């Protein structure tokens, strides 16, 4: 499969995803931006089975934008997470949900940074850090090891680099590049792709 | 904000939707998982007789989740109407909701009519409901009561079929209960005799079955009296505790404590 | 080929969720057909025509679809004013719990969309 | 078309003190939703210092207890001494594993005295992974019994409590009370309680009553 | 379950056992399998109890309503057709085999034999249910034409006894019903009255 | 799958409701702060146990109905009524069950009488006088509570008893644990404590 | 898989011996095909035997179990297979047959009176063997065992007449409430004198 | 006589839920730095969702030259290393020299290669200080036999791979390697649900293994 | 397939149809189902043709050899036991139901009824095969004791006609055999000679 | 899975295999010498399912060595290939063969270089170049493109490097290193590992 990771620090959220979009023993594209911009301060990492990920993410993105334009203010990250959970839970019935594993990462001017984990059953849970895909198993221990509630941005990015390097060392799949963005008081910030 | 998506939820009544989640969440089955709760089987030895001028119903009071005794005093003689009662075996929730809805229907009927409802009416309502639901509502009921036309005793099976008998028994301990009746039953018993017979019949289903066993309930319905004897007999008592476990204060360690004064 | 409404499709669904999905969801129409066949066969075509003819004008004016409705006169036209079932207690339309934009729901009732 | 196995139910429990080794079991033999009998004890006496208690499929319980007795006699004949507890446990593990591909659906707990006279309890599995424990419970009700034993014997999760050594009288009180509790919630447990007290002076048996329903 | 009916001169004689098995256990052993559709028309129920009971109730509804509308006793063929419709539209969802038989002023005693599936065919004598296989030969060998009421009753009792002694899903007491112009004369053959045939 | 375990215990004008804190996918602990005890009143909590995707849904399906009830009638809900609408909400999806087994524990607002209950996934009111349990660790809590429970326990002894039941039952189940939360509801005040549990 | 089966065997201890009973019928499915077969063996002068389940396997046992009795009585030493010994041997035979996935589809009830102490043993197709004052097989275990145990818990020691009457009442109950049953059953009684089988006995009920 | 259980049925030379069970094994670990091999494992063994025991010694004590490791299925392992220890001792008796780790791993692999796909769930990991230096092999049920510097197997093997890989170094001094193994197993039992209990720690130094410590994860949690 | 045998005074009368179906097509319609095991001993074959034929040949081998060794005509019970052994050891691999019947000097006319499975039981009259279900009742009702040879033949012919008219796996010509002390007197009832019973 | 490749030139054979030995989403070792030395001039690349590969290769290696020592000369590459085929074919019966995909590469002083392809059904076929594993699909076209019967050693090694680079570019699995040996008139020659 693929890989997502999120780290929440004092007043920011660091997230990273692979760029590989495979279809079979072959990979079809290596610049896959797996990261959907819900609003000016919310990012929605979506992974899962082909087709459903993009459709569900597009639906939620259009709804967050629609709410923003209908009201003037913007959905708070907790509001976006809960609304996405409500939307994904209700589809665990007819349109065989969508097996979309989500990782919503956002910042609020009022509540501080927030990172929400979501399995394909729509089981929402706030967490200081999380990960999806088979790669999560290899990196979660390293995240547990060197993570403290108080982490400067540079320490967080080098921790992410540590996780990705070890994932390169062990994980059987070939994930050569990872798109990284940070979310803080000033919008969303792209960071230099971690490449090998 | 009344979001534009589903036209509306204009019709409640038994979802499905949300069933394919059930179908493909093998979890419990294959993919380890298996927390995935299952339902119940409450109603395990229920019996009824028709003595000289009324009905005597009986039932144990054990409710088993799986193979663990969940409740030890689960009442299984439900109220249908001031002269009609109904024991309940099979799946627990189905029997509960079915009997409650039939009680509501029946006493609306008796309210608009202005006279005491007949048992046969409740028998028909239950029969037609269960047949309508093709038996997926597993609810085995023993219907009993006394109208102007004398005592009546019905046994409703989950699939819709009903049997009118002078004595019926249902539940996991039905067979063990039926043994007592087939050997000791006579027509035209007096009140005390019928109560003793039913007590033995339920007692057979208590000691001689695993799915059953607790206090014994009785419901003596006559032409004019209704005794809801509960609990009629306490054959089994908790074995007296020998140790004095008696958890002391300060024995547990507490990380964080929050206190909120309410009033 | 659109969305912003849950991509109204359900094509993957097709097959019922249960032998008790469509039948139990639409037992109202099923009972209507049962009684009409009982009346076409024995009473006549006039009686089903009367029932259709009335049931038309009990629903035309009750309330707009985006609001809850009781539908009184319909209930005492069918035996439902003293027979109450599982469709009355489970997820009542009073607390419909899911609504769309009023206008958008009152148009389709007539069928603009 | 033929289920070579059936679950007859039954609960066992062992406690290893300093001078004793309690082995106790209910005596109800069940099948599906019926009680075959109420007086079928599930503790067997092997040696003057070792007692086994089996639970699960009753046919394999009988076969295994007879194989074990035969093997003790063969050991006595060849080696000219009664087996120790540890030797019996190792033999039982080997015997159980010999049917790895047709397992003995039995749960076994060995309770007795080791070579130095201190108590010892060995807990097994249907294919013979044994280990020494200070206490154990197996069978249908094992899930109900084990946490309470962890609390009261091993003093788990309690703070600032004196770790008194477990006395024989308190051991009997504890076993009787835990089976009184278990008979309440587990349908497969009841109708009696055979308790074997393995001490240096032999094996003496006490039997009490449970809920008969 | 060995319901049986024979048309004699001027009326019909029904017949049924009383045994409702739910496997190998006898849930009910005095079942009345002769449900009266109308005043002089009867049905016999074989198969799943719930389906036959519901079908009989629906048919007695429709037939009572029809009889009121026509202001006449219904023809037996009318009840047979009403059973045929319900048993044929829902042939997949039902497991009912019915032996509709009765009397009407026009055609006299009639015996229709709606099987599992929706057929409707007239018979001089009709049998059904699980145990009927063990008395096909007997009824083929012994039935004659022009039998009176009494020997028809004896024939029915003999056939039912032969079936119940052999089939496990058939036993108990024999419920009979002799429908004629005057009215039904029910009886129950119990214990000693059941004909017995000397086992070797 | 997700795991989970909750109980309730009655006492002398005081009740205790508890829950574990593991939110994991089938082996994999993800968070240790999953909420399973939801405030439905001043002295009325509900504890869910089952699929995390349905703990989060039933607790919001039910807050909606509860708020509507409170606004429409203008009174804090009695515990028994709250018990009765959980049955309705669950039995609504009788063939589509919400995989969860709630436990309700609280005090009567006008009488301060202890109340506890437990429901299966399709909804069957089970009011007990001592305790209820639910979740994966079903047997372990039953065994612990049937032994440590006593009647008429003052709140601190109640807290000790429920704390020991949690700590020793979740420790013997792999997919539940990672700390324990305990709420002691009294006629005057609410105490919420987090206990020291093995984090393995 | 069995083809021709027998329904139920009852047996209750009493002061001085053991009485067991079993009806005479073999069901070829839902059909009462054979209506005069006997399902009660007299093993030797102290032990009888009854059996339910496949009747061909019961006849195989009659061939085998009978043969060992002769094989020992020819020796003329005087030791004889005590009732407990037959019960153990049968248990072992059926456990061995089960372990090879070719079970003897039967559930016997060995009863015997030796050395002044009665005996009643149960063996099924899976080698589940035990002893009890009252036994029952098939739906006997649901319809007749409850009455037997109810009567025994009040009075634990029964005389001959009360035991025979109790068995007769249980047979009436089985005949009423068991589909695969016949109204012609056999009662076999063992005392110090020896095995005694009365039959056929009907059930003249009201 | 039909079959008549002959006697002790069949039990001779065993050496080469319904019954279906054998407990479990989980979260073992070993690497091979310059001062020898060290082996770490937890002590927990589950049965479905129910812990059967919290004190399961998963580091088999094959002989005072060489260690094994339990994982995947407790009885299958325990029996097969026990027989492997028997074979190693017989070899040492005959040829009068301790058997090398390479040979023992191949013995176990060949022994388990038969019964391929017959249901074994072995996950062993042989360790020792043979004549050639440190020894470390991963012999499992399907026949893999691979040497290597670092290994970890069990349900919580992946978490150990993570922490161990970021902590590992071949020139790691002894007391730091102890802490590394402690941390790796503790993190693995922190995330995984099937791993718990006490973290056993063995050091395979020069001739003779030694036992380092057996700390409980409850106390380690406070320690970290 | 409706093989039938009755023991009269001093001998036995066999009986069988002749129809070997391979589905719904009649592979052979004049099959001789009365295989002579010995000079005065017969078998009747029901079930799969190959298994019964092979078993009959093996039994006639063993029985001829045994009779030569004993220098006497074999007892019918001996042939019955020989059939029982083969039909019981290979009960899983065989689908044979045999009606061994014959005469011997010691015990007179005997009819043993080894069914599918390996039972061996004596009968005053024994029937088998697919069509026997439709004449169980007839034979129960009509059989008496002390019947002569001729009325035994008539009884057999009637029962077989009743079965063949009803069962599809049974029809054709009726082969009879009246074994007595003197010797077998075979006959075939064909066309008109088969008793006919007036259909309604 | 894994990857083998073989190239036969004028008077040599070039072969290359990965060094990754995976067991699950994790790889257990990255120095897996997948290459068994049958004799002084024969190499037997064995891949397939775990366990059977090593056992079958060991069996065949011991037999080739045993033949060599029992006779004095050595099995010719065609003889080794045919004997291995006979051995693998006969095991397509009882011991469920062994799903061992082979690639036998050798040199004879008399017959010139030889490369034999073998599927898991024991279907022997001489070929100028071949490959196994899912990686064969991606590299066989590139092999067809720039291969001529006459290829110098340096051209062959750079062709192999081309194949491996493109396999790195597309193949979803992570294969970072490949052991390379050449076989010519002077024994077996190890070449520097191709690493990325």
């Amino acid at each position: 499969m693929e890989y997502l990771i999120g780290i929440q620090g004092p007043d920011y959220v660091l997230v990273a995803s692979d760029r590989v979009a495979a279809s079979n023993i072959v990979q079809m594209k290596d610049d896959h931006d797996k990261m959907f911009k819900m609003s000016e301060k919310i990012l929605l990492l979506c992974v899962g089975e082909a087709g459903d990920t993009v459709q569900f993410a597009e639906y939620i993105q259009k709804n967050v934008q629609l709410y923003k334009m209908r009201n003037g203010y913007e959905l708070s990250p907790t509001a976006a997470a809960n609304f996405t959970r409500r939307n994904l839970a209700d589809c665990l019935r007819s349109r065989t949900p969508y097996h979309v594993n989500l990782l919503l990462a956002g910042y609020d001017e009022h509540e501080g940074p927030a990172l929400y984990y979501m399995d394909y059953l729509a089981a929402l849970a706030k967490a200081p850090f999380a990960a999806h895909g088979y790669g999560a198993f290899l990196t979660l221990s390293i995240l547990d090891r060197y993570y403290t509630p108080t982490i400067s941005r540079e320490r967080a990015v080098e921790l992410l680099r540590k996780c990705l390097e070890e994932l390169q060392k062990r994980f059987i799949l070939n994930l050569p590049t990872f798109s990284v963005r940070i979310i803080d008081k000033n919008g969303i910030h792209d960071l230099d792709n971690i490449s090998f | 904000m009344a979001a534009v998506s589903v036209y509306a939820p204009p019709v409640g009544g038994f979802s499905f939707d949300n069933c394919r989640r059930n179908a493909v969440l093998e979890a419990d089955f294959a993919k380890r998982g298996y927390k995935l709760p299952k339902v119940r089987k409450t109603g395990t030895t229920i019996a009824g007789v028709v003595y000289k001028d009324g009905i005597v119903l009986g039932a144990d009071t054990r409710a088993t989740e799986g193979m663990v005794v969940a409740d030890k005093n689960c009442s299984k003689i439900h109220f249908i109407s001031p002269n009609i009662y109904c024991c309940g075996a099979g799946t627990a929730a189905d029997t509960d909701m079915t009997t409650q809805l039939i009680s509501s229907n029946l006493e609306l009927h008796s309210l608009s009519t202005g006279r005491l409802p007949r048992v046969v009416t409740a028998n028909r309502m239950l029969k037609q409901m269960l047949f309508r639901y093709q038996g997926y509502i597993g609810a085995a009921l023993v219907l009993g009561g006394v109208d102007v036309t004398g005592p009546h005793l019905y046994s409703i099976y989950p699939h819709g079929s009903t049997d009118k008998l002078p004595y019926v028994t249902m539940g996991s301990g039905s067979l063990a209960a039926m043994a007592v009746f087939e050997d000791k039953f006579r027509p035209d018993m007096e009140e005390e005799e019928a109560k003793n017979l039913v007590s033995e019949a339920i007692a057979a289903g208590i000691f001689n079955d695993l799915g059953s066993g607790s206090n014994i309930d009785l419901c003596v319905i006559s032409k004019n009296k209704l005794d809801f004897l509960r609990p009629y007999t306490v054959p089994n008592k908790k074995g007296t505790r020998l140790g004095r476990y008696r958890c002391e204060k300060g024995t547990t360690a507490v990380l964080t404590e929050k206190i909120t004064p309410l009033e | 080929d659109l969305l912003r409404k849950g991509f109204s499709c359900v094509k993957n669904e097709l097959l019922p969720s249960h032998p008790l999905e469509l039948s139990e969801k639409n037992f109202q129409l099923n009972q209507d057909k049962m009684n009409f066949s009982t009346l076409r066969n024995i009473q006549g075509l006039f009686a089903p025509l009367k029932l259709q003819m009335e049931f038309k004008a009990v629903q035309q004016v009750q309330r707009l679809p985006f609001l809850s409705s009781s539908n009184l006169s319909l209930d005492v036209l069918r035996g439902n004013d003293e027979t109450i079932g599982f469709e009355d207690i489970l997820n009542d339309p009073s607390q419909s719990e899911v609504m769309g934009e009023p206008h958008l729901m009152v148009e389709y009732k007539l069928g603009l969309l | 078309r033929f289920s070579p196995y059936v679950f007859n139910g039954g609960t066992i429990l062992a406690i290893a003190g300093e001078d004793f080794a309690i082995v106790a079991s209910d005596t109800r033999l069940s099948e599906g939703f019926s009680i075959h009998t109420r007086d079928s004890p599930k503790c067997y006496k092997l040696t003057d210092k070792t007692v086994i208690g089996c639970s699960g499929f009753h046919g394999d319980c009988l076969t295994l207890t007879k194989i074990i007795e035969a093997r003790l006699k063969m050991y006595k004949h060849s080696n000219n001494k009664a087996m120790t507890t540890g030797a019996i446990a190792a033999m039982l593990s080997t015997i159980l594993y010999s049917r790895r591909f047709f397992p003995y659906y039995v749960y076994n707990i060995i309770g007795g005295l080791d070579e130095e006279g201190k108590g010892a309890v060995y807990s097994f599995d249907p294919v013979g992974s044994y280990q020494r424990d200070s206490f154990k419970a197996g069978g249908s009700a094992s899930a109900m019994l084990q946490p309470l034993l962890d609390n009261q014997v091993g003093f788990k999760n309690m703070q600032n409590v004196e770790h008194v050594p477990l006395s024989l009288d308190r051991a009997m009180r504890l076993v009787k009370d835990v089976f009184i509790s278990a008979a309440e919630r587990d349908v497969y447990t009841g109708d009696a309680l055979r308790i074997c007290i393995v001490t240096k002076e032999g094996i003496r048996e006490e039997t009490v009553s449970l809920r008969k329903d | 379950t060995t319901i049986m009916a024979v048309q004699f001169d001027g009326g019909v004689v029904l017949g049924a056992d009383s045994r409702t098995t739910t496997g190998s256990y006898i849930a009910n052993r005095v079942t009345d399998k002769l449900t009266p559709i109308h005043d002089r028309i009867f049905c016999c129920r074989s198969g799943s109890a719930a389906d036959t009971q519901a079908v009989a109730d629906a048919v007695t509804y429709q037939l009572g309503f029809h009889s009121i509308e026509l202001n006449e006793p219904p023809l037996v063929h009318t009840a047979a057709s009403l059973f045929k419709e319900m048993c044929y539209r829902y042939r997949e969802d039902l497991m009912a085999g019915i032996i509709i038989a009765g009397w009407d002023p026009q055609e006299g005693g009639q015996v229709y034999s709606v099987p599992m599936g929706g057929m409707m065919v007239r018979q001089s004598f009709a049998i059904g249910g699980s145990g009927s296989s063990y008395i096909y030969g007997y009824v083929d060998a012994t039935y004659r034409e022009g039998m009176t009421k009494e020997e028809c009753l004896q024939f029915t009792a003999n056939a039912l006894a032969l079936a119940m002694e052999r089939d496990g899903s058939s036993g108990g007491v024999i419920r009979l019903a002799a429908i004629a112009e005057s009215g039904v004369e029910r009886q129950v053959l119990l214990g000693d009255q059941i004909p017995k045939f000397a086992v070797a | 799958y997700n795991g989970g375990a909750v109980m309730a215990m009655k006492g002398k004008n005081c009740v205790a409701i508890a829950a574990d804190r593991r939110f994991g996918i089938q082996a994999q602990m993800v968070t240790t702060d999953f909420q399973k005890i939801f405030p439905m009143g001043d002295r009325l909590y509900i504890g869910l146990a089952g699929l995390a995707t349905d703990v989060q849904t039933v607790a919001q399906r039910l807050k909606f109905r509860l708020n509507l009830y409170e606004l429409k009638e203008g009174r804090q809900i009695k515990p028994y009524t709250l018990m009765s609408m959980v049955a309705n909400l669950l039995y609504e999806k009788r063939f589509g069950p919400y995989y969860t087994e709630p436990v309700i524990a609280g005090l009567d607002p006008k009488t301060f009488k202890p109340f506890i209950c437990s429901l299966d996934l399709i909804g069957c009111p089970m009011v007990t006088d001592d305790f209820v349990v639910s979740g994966t660790c079903a047997e372990q809590m039953y065994g612990m509570c049937e032994s440590l429970w006593e009647p008429n326990m003052d709140p601190d002894h109640l807290f000790e008893t429920i704390s020991q039941a949690m700590l020793n039952a979740v420790d013997r189940d792999a997919v539940s644990g990672m700390g324990v939360i305990v709420h002691i509801i009294e006629k005057d005040k609410i105490t919420t404590r987090t206990l020291k549990a093995r984090m393995d | 898989n069995p083809m021709v089966t027998g329904t139920s065997v009852l047996g209750v201890k009493f002061e001085g011996g053991v009485v067991i009973a079993a009806d005479m019928l073999g069901s070829y499915g839902s059909l009462a095909r054979f209506r005069n077969i006997s399902r009660i063996m007299r093993v030797n002068n102290s032990t009888m035997l009854g059996a339910s389940g496949d009747y061909a396997d019961f006849q195989y046992l009659k061939q085998v179990l009978g043969q060992m009795v002769i094989d020992e009585e020819l020796l003329g030493d005087g030791h004889s297979y005590s009732p407990r010994a037959i019960h153990s041997w049968l248990t072992r035979a059926m456990y061995s047959r089960r372990s090879k996935m070719n079970p003897l589809w039967n559930t016997m009830v060995i009863g015997g009176y030796a050395d002044g102490e009665s005996f009643l043993g149960y063996v099924d197709m899976l080698g589940v063997a035990y002893e009890a004052p009252s036994l029952a097989t098939g739906y006997g275990a649901y319809l007749a065992q409850p009455l037997l145990r109810e009567v025994l818990e009040k009075q634990p020691v029964l005389s001959q007449t009360e035991a025979r009457d109790l068995v007769e009442r249980c047979m009436r109950v089985l005949y009423y409430r068991d589909a695969r049953s016949y109204n012609r059953f056999q009662i076999a009684t063992v005392t110090e004198k020896g095995v005694e089988i009365e039959g056929p006995l009907s059930t003249e009920t009201n | 006589l039909l079959d008549l259980g002959p006697g002790s049925l069949s039990d001779g030379l065993s050496l080469a839920e319904p019954g279906i069970e054998m407990l479990h094994g989980t979260t073992t670990l070993a690497f091979k730095f310059r001062h020898g091999v060290i082996v770490a494992a937890d002590s927990r063994a589950t049965a479905g969702a129910y812990i059967a025991s919290q004190t399961v010694k998963k580091v088999i004590e094959i002989n005072p030259y060489l260690l094994g490791t339990m994982a995947g299925g407790a009885a299958d392992c325990s029996f097969w290393e026990r027989l492997l220890a028997r074979q190693c001792r017989i070899y040492e008796l005959r040829n009068k020299e301790r058997i090398s780790v390479a040979a023992a791993s191949k013995l176990l692999a060949n022994m388990v290669y038969q019964y391929k796909g017959m249901g074994l769930s072995m996950g062993t990991m042989i360790c020792g200080w043979d004549k050639r230096g440190p020894g470390l092999y991963y012999v499992d049920s399907e026949g893999n036999r691979i040497s290597g510097a670092t290994f970890s197997v069990g349900s919580g093997s992946v978490y150990a791979y993570g922490v161990m890989d970021r902590g590992y170094s071949y020139d790691l001094e002894v007391e730091q390697a102890y802490d590394l193994a402690r941390r790796a197993i503790y993190q693995a039992t922190y995330r995984d649900a099937y791993s718990g209990g006490a973290v056993n720690l063995y050091h395979v130094r020069e001739d003779g293994w030694i036992r380092v410590s057996s700390d409980n994860v409850a106390d380690l949690h406070e320690k970290y």
